[PDB]
RNA sequence: GGGGGGAUGUCCGGGUCGCCCUGGGCACCUCUCCCGGCAGCCUUCGCGGGCAGCCGUAGUCCCGGUUCAUACGUCGCCGC
């Protein structure tokens, strides 16, 4: 029974008492920005999509 | 100094003898013809082959069938192959324990070795895989044989002693499995002046073999087993290890802090080098969850449980035997309640792969103990056989005083002061009364407030003080301590005492051989097991 | 055995219905073993029993059921309630196991009864040594300690018989958790008395010298900060808490004073220690790296004499050569050196005179 | 190149088979060339390295006595001194150089060292 | 400032060591000071310093000042060094408590604060 | 880090160096104990770098510069842990209020 | 009332597990306590228990017989030697002293 | 600097808190601050100082003069005392290591003394 | 480290004044026993015990100023 060589483990350090969540991450991941303007400066009255 | 040595026949006459010596300070002379330099007043110059490996004692060589290899082990875990056809040297280098013991089989194929952690593998060559594993109980053994590497007067000698009981729960909802906690091996334990047992073992009761093992504390068995300077590192010790009511928790506590040796540079005022290692402890308190296969996850870890300007020691921990929660008491003052709790942060749950969602424990309850100071303080704590009621002794030197805390509402219902002589060694709750041991042992009701029996133990050394300890059945309303019988060494004899909860006089008397480092109590059944220092288990039943 | 003791109870039932009280105490007496002469030790008492202890306490003290009792001298006038209060087993629990039948329906048993005691003590002796002595002896609690302050503060806020056991009280009301301390004080004290334990405090504090200067402590701070949380903002919501900080700020800055001029003196004398051993050997003739001048070097490092053990792989431990240790005698030679042969040498008697660069 | 010195003789038994017997460092850099002598009751071999120091090793005695470190300064002393002037004087490659020493000993009995 | 300190110690006087420690130029007196008559300055700080808890605002630059420039010279007294050593262990004594003391920092600046807060409200309502 | 005081090790792994490798493990040990997640590691550096290379800091001033940046953030990080034990008292009194 | 069972388990001894013939079964001696294992399935087949019971008493040596094979060789420190043969039991409650002062090793 | 801070801390914004934050004021802003906010700010100012170390004097100024101004408008309350529990957590852990830390000053002030005395003796020189 | 002595070198009252001594300060060599370690040889199964012990400091003919380190099985890319 060779013990296979495991490499050094990192540190699981504490984490204090408002750490960066899976959702908030899941919601920064929305990574990739692109800004059209619209045509003349017009105020954007709705986006929409097809279900 | 010769440690061992292997010699092969070269022949079905006796043609010559090759005499392979592994001596105490590392090396291995290889000896390669004596009968005809020795069969010749006058003899010509003989002369070794030096293989030097190994960095402490080589406890075993040997010859490996045809005479082209040769094969050794030592304390540092590694079996080494000497090609000596070549210069050349191939091994299989990271075992449990040290290489006690190595054989070759009567053909050339397999290898047995008897590993220092209690085992025994037969491989096969090349494959290298054990083919057959044999584990025993693997706990601490005042060796009749003393060490293959105290010949020599290393940095710390390797003494043949025990310090502490062995740490070791019988398992419920599986009660022919004990869970127990063991190093790497038994000289790898004892050696560096403190144990390190940083590994449980479940061992098997109704048919003795060592089922299975786990890592709690940190352990690196890939790493070097000894530092620079010759001493062998220390691991972190699983001082208290206490298992829940239900048969799926499971706490532990591992303390470790740097050896004095090593400190010699942050003394800087009255700091001597015990002060500065106490400073430096690291004690944490891991929850594990046991699964079926009797394999645990961590739950949580907690880095400093009883924290104050500095950390402070955790003397005991106990489960409640109605719900699952963890009493644990420490040297701030306070005993802390742990609960499981669904990890939850803002109404999204964090679940596991599958599904199942992630329990995580955490303190439900602080109680501060009242102190009572007249004119270096350990602790002792257990449920009751209900729940509901927790009692907490509380122990500066002699004057120390019991608690009786609930469990509900974290107010104190009783305090009861007076009952202890010296430093509490243990406590523990059956039916109504509390059976706790000082330098007296005592059983205390409390639904009548009176002391029923209480003894004067004999007069001993400090280390025997340290190996007393007792444990109650709960089924059966008995309770049983042992002691040995009077610094430690190997022949000694202790004594178990089986008392009833009600009459004065002991139900059973016995003496052993060997000093006894554990006893256990069976949770489905009546009696007691009891684990020997010389390393056999045995058990007590009433009927 | 408890077949004897029930009798030798029941034998001292009929002697108090005789109401003979000398030969009761005198069995006492003979059981904790009138003259009553004293060994002057409050440690060194002989071991006792604690039905014995529960019987005296039983006898001695009174308890009134009117829904919540009340505690009475039975025996105002008893050799065996002094020797009760100088063993301390005046403690609520061996009181509770004397009155386990009157009080299991009572609640809140450890305040009553903390309230009522040092209060009894206190009218049995006005002179209150024995007040004092049972500070000295038994294991008490904060209601015990805070109850006890009031009644020292009650005395004063031959003379300084009650001040030692009002520095009793203070340590184990520090020694006491931070909880208990503050609701038992919050419960038996006024918002003024606290002010007046609280001008006791700074008389305690200033008049040590922390505010004093030079040319012209942990259980003090614990007692302040537990009164201040006691009291908190219900009890005062002037210039006596600014002219308070003030001179908490100034021994602050004295404490702070005193970590960097520790630290300081602990490594030069450390340093200076270590030196006087190095210049000891040196004058010997051993040969060391030892600072001339007299400032302190910038690594406050000296050379120690080369130890006699050698370690060898793997770890042990073997004789070092006297080849080995001139080697690393010549090492610590440095670059230029004055080494005087004397003719005491020549013939084999002394040793050199080196002198050497310093480095 | 690792500072060692290894030392082989033939394995009993099979002819041609030979293996290392023992290995030592005994240079403080690497063993750039050597030879061997052995005659007029002397088996010697020479080792010189990038030491500057000829290690002498007993051949047949090997094993059993010990070596010897020449030494690397040369025979001749090369240092020479003017005493009347206090002048030591030492000369390499294509250099000689001359210090001078200003003052006694007996003045100094450490910042002026 | 240089030659009234001399005289102030080797005289073990009172009263003319305290006229000059009232008053950089203190650190270019204690460069120029004799070595071994600079330990009689040392002794009589950790004199008064050891018989009473207390504060200096000038003396913590005038002991710290003095061990760098004249503490090599301690080697040659072996009674000062004993009496530095019995110093820093009871300057121990006094820093045990500074947590708990800083503690009781906090709490008067809270009240003093809030006891300025409701006089304050008075003359806003 | 760890994992080399687990190992008794770390001073044979600080006691090598040069004097651009100690300005780098003191920079990273001034830089570093500001986090007090692992202020005790870092702590212990710093002693073993005091302890063994105190006696070059005349020889090299920007060496004399890094052992002065350090007491410049040690000495910055009491008054920030006893601020945080002077606030640490003012969370006690309220707590207490409370009940 | 209340019994004590018979010990098992044990301590793996340094003296060396010796193979049966044709590999089959290993016969590994404890303290107090001589089992044979299977070498494929790696379950005991035999538990030869030996009585011990002098403090320090422990089992110096043992091997196979080397004139004919499933016997044993088991020697004690104090002089004590059985001749028990494993697939069974025969020899444990019969031993041989020697009249040594202490035993310190055998060899068949 | 009160209804901005009302405004961040009720509609958890980061730049508005963090624009108010970096920033007499601070006393006027607490004091003009909502009542039901000052938990969130607590919160907020916990997390800022744990994420960020360098951060603690004036993120422990804003918690001292919060707990000053709103100690009784935290007691009525009173169900969230874990915002207190996690801020005493944080400051618990702010103040870990002291002792040793102050071991470690006193080593380096030995160093900055001498090298002070070196510095002047080489200015005169 | 102490308990103590024989002897080195020294100033302050000093002494008929010399050998130095008493009173104070002392640093060193040597002797003496207890302190911490290390080995041998008898006794006993061990535990322990007994006997004569060396080391706690300094530089060597040459020279231990050495000897000593933990495998294979398989690599690459991207995703959650």
């Amino acid at each position: 029974m060779a013990a296979e060589v495991v490499p050094l483990p990192q540190l699981k350090l504490p984490s204090g008492p408002s750490p960066i969540t899976a959702e908030q991450r899941y919601w920064r991941s929305f990574k990739k920005q692109k800004s059209h303007t619209s045509t003349a400066n017009w105020p954007i009255s709705h986006i929409s999509f097809p279900a | 100094i010769i440690s061992t040595f292997d010699i092969r026949p070269i022949i079905a006459e006796l043609q010559d003898i090759d005499v392979a010596v592994g001596g105490a300070r590392g090396a291995i002379y290889v000896y390669s013809n004596l009968l005809a330099h020795l069969h010749t007043l006058r003899v010509g110059t003989i002369q070794p082959r030096k293989y030097h490996w190994h960095r402490r004692a080589v406890h075993s060589v040997k010859w490996s069938g045809d005479g082209n290899y040769l094969i050794s082990g030592g304390y540092e875990t590694v079996l080494v192959l000497w090609q000596l056809d070549t210069g050349r040297v191939d091994f299989l280098p990271h075992l449990s324990a040290a290489i006690e013991n190595i054989v070759v089989s009567p053909k050339g194929s397999a290898y047995a070795l008897h590993l220092d952690d209690n085992s025994a593998m037969v491989l096969s060559t090349a494959e290298m895989k054990p083919s057959m594993y044999v584990s025993g109980i693997q706990s601490l053994v005042l060796g009749d044989r003393p060490s293959k590497d105290a010949l020599v007067r290393r940095v710390w000698r390797p003494i043949d002693e025990i310090a502490s009981p062995l740490v070791a729960t019988i398992s419920p909802q599986n009660p022919s499995h004990m869970f127990l906690c063991v190093g790497n091996g038994q000289q790898a334990t004892v050696g560096g002046g403190a144990t390190s047992t940083p590994l449980v073992q479940v061992f098997d009761i109704s048919s003795f073999q060592g089922v299975a093992k786990q890592a709690i504390a940190r352990t690196n068995p890939t790493d070097v087993n000894i530092t620079s300077e010759g001493v062998p590192i220390i691991e972190p010790t699983a001082t208290k290890l206490a298992f829940s009511h239900d048969g799926k928790w499971l706490a532990s506590i591992d303390e470790w802090q740097p050896p004095e040796r090593d400190t010699e540079a942050y003394l800087t005022g009255s700091k001597t080098q015990s002060d500065a290692c106490k400073e430096r402890r690291e004690i944490y308190l891991k929850f594990w969850e046991v699964g079926a296969d009797q394999s645990l996850e961590l739950v949580t870890r907690i880095n400093d449980a009883h924290y104050t300007k500095q950390t402070e020691s955790i003397f005991d921990l106990a489960s409640d035997p109605t719900s699952a929660r963890f009493a644990t008491i420490g040297n701030d003052g306070m005993v802390r309640f742990w609960s499981p709790k669904l990890r939850k942060r803002d109404g999204l749950m964090a679940t596991r792969p599958d599904g199942q969602p992630l329990r995580s424990w955490s303190c439900s309850r602080v109680v501060p103990l009242p102190v009572h100071e007249r004119q270096p303080y350990s602790g002792a704590i257990t449920f009751s056989e209900d729940g509901s009621i927790l009692f907490a002794a509380f122990g500066p030197p002699s004057g120390a005083l019991v608690v009786a805390i609930d469990t509900q509402t974290g107010t104190v219902r009783d305090v009861v002061s007076g009952m202890f002589k010296g430093d509490i060694r243990a406590m523990k709750s059956l039916s109504s009364c509390l059976i706790m041991l000082s330098d007296d042992l005592v059983v205390y009701d409390i639904v009548s407030d009176e002391m029923l029996a209480s003894y004067t133990l004999k007069e001993t050394s400090e280390a025997a003080k340290k190996l007393t300890q007792l444990a109650v059945n709960h089924q059966s309303r008995s309770f049983a301590l042992a002691a040995p019988i009077p610094k430690l060494k190997r022949g000694t004899k202790s004594e178990l005492l089986i008392f009833n909860i009600e009459d004065e006089e002991p139900k059973l008397v016995k003496t052993f051989s060997q000093v006894i480092i554990s006893v256990c109590a069976v949770p489905s059944s009546s009696g007691f097991v009891v684990v020997d220092s010389a390393a056999q288990v045995w058990s007590i039943t009433e009927g | 055995s408890w077949s004897e003791w029930q009798n030798k109870a029941m034998q001292a039932d009929e002697l108090l219905q005789n109401n003979d009280i000398q030969s009761w105490e005198e069995l006492m007496a003979e059981v904790f073993k009138p003259e009553w002469e004293w060994p002057s030790s409050r440690s060194d008492y002989a071991r006792v029993d604690r039905r014995w202890v529960v019987y005296a306490i039983n006898k001695v003290f009174g308890w009134e059921g009117q829904n919540t009792g009340r505690l009475t001298c039975r025996l105002p006038e008893s050799s065996v309630l002094i020797y009760l209060v100088d063993a301390g087993h005046l403690s609520t629990s061996n009181v509770k196991s004397a009155f386990k039948d009157d009080v299991r329906e009572v609640d809140k048993v450890e305040e009553l009864i903390g309230e009522q005691l040092p209060i009894i003590l206190a009218e049995v002796d006005p002179t209150m040594e024995l007040l004092v002595g049972y500070l000295s002896g038994t294991q008490l609690g904060s209601s015990e300690l805070v109850s006890s302050i009031k009644l020292l503060l009650c005395s004063l806020g031959l003379d300084e018989h009650r001040t030692r056991g009002l520095g009793i009280a203070f340590s184990k009301l520090a020694a006491c958790p931070a909880a208990e301390t503050v609701k038992s004080l919050r419960r038996l004290f006024k918002p003024d008395e606290v002010l007046v334990l609280l001008n006791v405090l700074r008389a305690e504090l200033i008049k040590d010298g922390w505010t004093t200067r030079y040319l012209d402590i942990q259980l003090i701070a614990d007692l302040m900060s537990r009164c201040i949380d006691a009291v908190g903002l219900s009890g005062w919501m002037a210039n006596f808490f600014s002219q308070f900080q003030a001179e908490i700020s100034v021994a602050l800055e004295g404490v702070m004073e005193a970590v960097r001029l520790k630290g300081v003196i602990a490594e030069a004398a450390n340093y200076a220690k270590r030196a006087r051993r190095a210049l000891a050997d040196s004058a010997k003739g051993k040969a060391m790296t030892v600072h001339m001048s007299a400032e302190l070097p910038l690594g406050l490092k000296t050379d120690n004499k080369i130890s006699t053990e050698r370690v060898r792989s793997g770890g042990e431990i073997v004789a070092r050569s006297s080849r080995q240790i001139g080697h690393f005698i010549s090492k610590r030679r440095g670059i230029y050196s004055i080494h005087r042969i004397s003719e005491e040498m020549l013939l084999g008697a002394a040793g050199p005179t080196v002198v050497q660069e310093a480095r | 190149m690792d500072r060692r010195t290894a030392v082989y003789e033939p394995m009993a038994g099979q002819s041609g088979r030979w293996s290392k017997v023992f290995h030592r460092r005994y240079h403080q850099h690497d063993v750039k060339a050597m030879a061997s002598f052995e005659g007029k009751g002397m088996s010697v071999v020479v080792s010189g390295g990038s030491d500057a120091s000829p290690i002498v090793l007993p051949l047949r005695a090997l094993g059993k006595e010990f070596h010897r470190t020449l030494p690397h300064l040369p025979q001749h002393p090369t240092v020479l001194s003017a005493p009347k002037a206090r002048y030591i004087l030492s000369w390499w490659e294509n250099e000689i150089r001359i210090w001078h020493l200003l003052n006694s000993a007996q003045q100094f009995l450490p910042l002026n060292l | 400032l240089g030659t009234v300190l001399n005289q102030a110690l080797r005289t073990d006087d009172s009263d003319l060591l305290e006229s000059c420690l009232q008053t950089l130029i203190i650190q270019n007196t204690i460069n120029r000071m004799d070595s071994s008559l600079a330990g009689t300055l040392l002794s009589k700080l950790a004199a008064r310093m050891h018989r009473r808890p207390g504060r200096a605002f000038g003396l913590m630059r005038w002991i710290q000042w003095t061990l760098v420039a004249h503490g090599g010279a301690l080697v040659t007294q072996p009674d000062l060094i004993n009496r530095l050593t019995e110093l820093s262990r009871v300057l121990e004594e006094r820093s045990r408590g500074l947590s708990s003391l800083l503690a009781l920092k906090g709490k008067l600046d809270m009240l003093d604060a809030q006891l300025k807060y409701r006089k304050a409200l008075k003359m806003a309502g | 880090l760890t994992a080399l005081r687990h190992r008794s090790a770390l001073r044979e792994a600080l006691q090598g160096r040069d004097e651009l490798s100690v300005i780098n493990i003191l920079r990273w040990a001034g830089k570093y104990v500001a986090d007090p997640r692992y202020r005790s590691i870092c702590v212990d550096v710093a002693f073993h770098l005091i302890d063994l290379y105190a006696e070059h800091v005349g020889g090299s001033a920007e060496l004399a510069t890094q052992f002065q940046q350090l007491l410049a953030k040690v000495n910055r990080e009491v008054e920030k842990a006893e601020l945080a034990i002077v606030t640490g008292g003012m969370v006690e009194s309220l707590m207490m209020s409370v009940e | 009332s209340w019994k004590v069972s018979k010990p098992m388990g044990g301590r793996m001894s340094d003296i060396d597990p010796i193979f049966s013939q044709d590999e089959r079964h290993l016969i590994i001696t404890y303290n107090t306590s001589i089992q044979v294992y299977s070498t494929e399935d790696s379950l005991l087949v035999r538990r030869i228990a030996l009585p011990l019971t002098p403090s320090a008493t422990h089992i110096v040596s043992s091997a196979l017989s080397k004139s004919n094979p499933d016997y044993l060789w088991v020697a004690c420190s104090d002089g004590r030697i059985w001749h028990i043969n494993w697939t069974s039991g025969e020899g444990v409650d019969t031993p041989s002293t020697i009249d040594t002062k202490k035993l310190l090793d055998m060899a068949v």
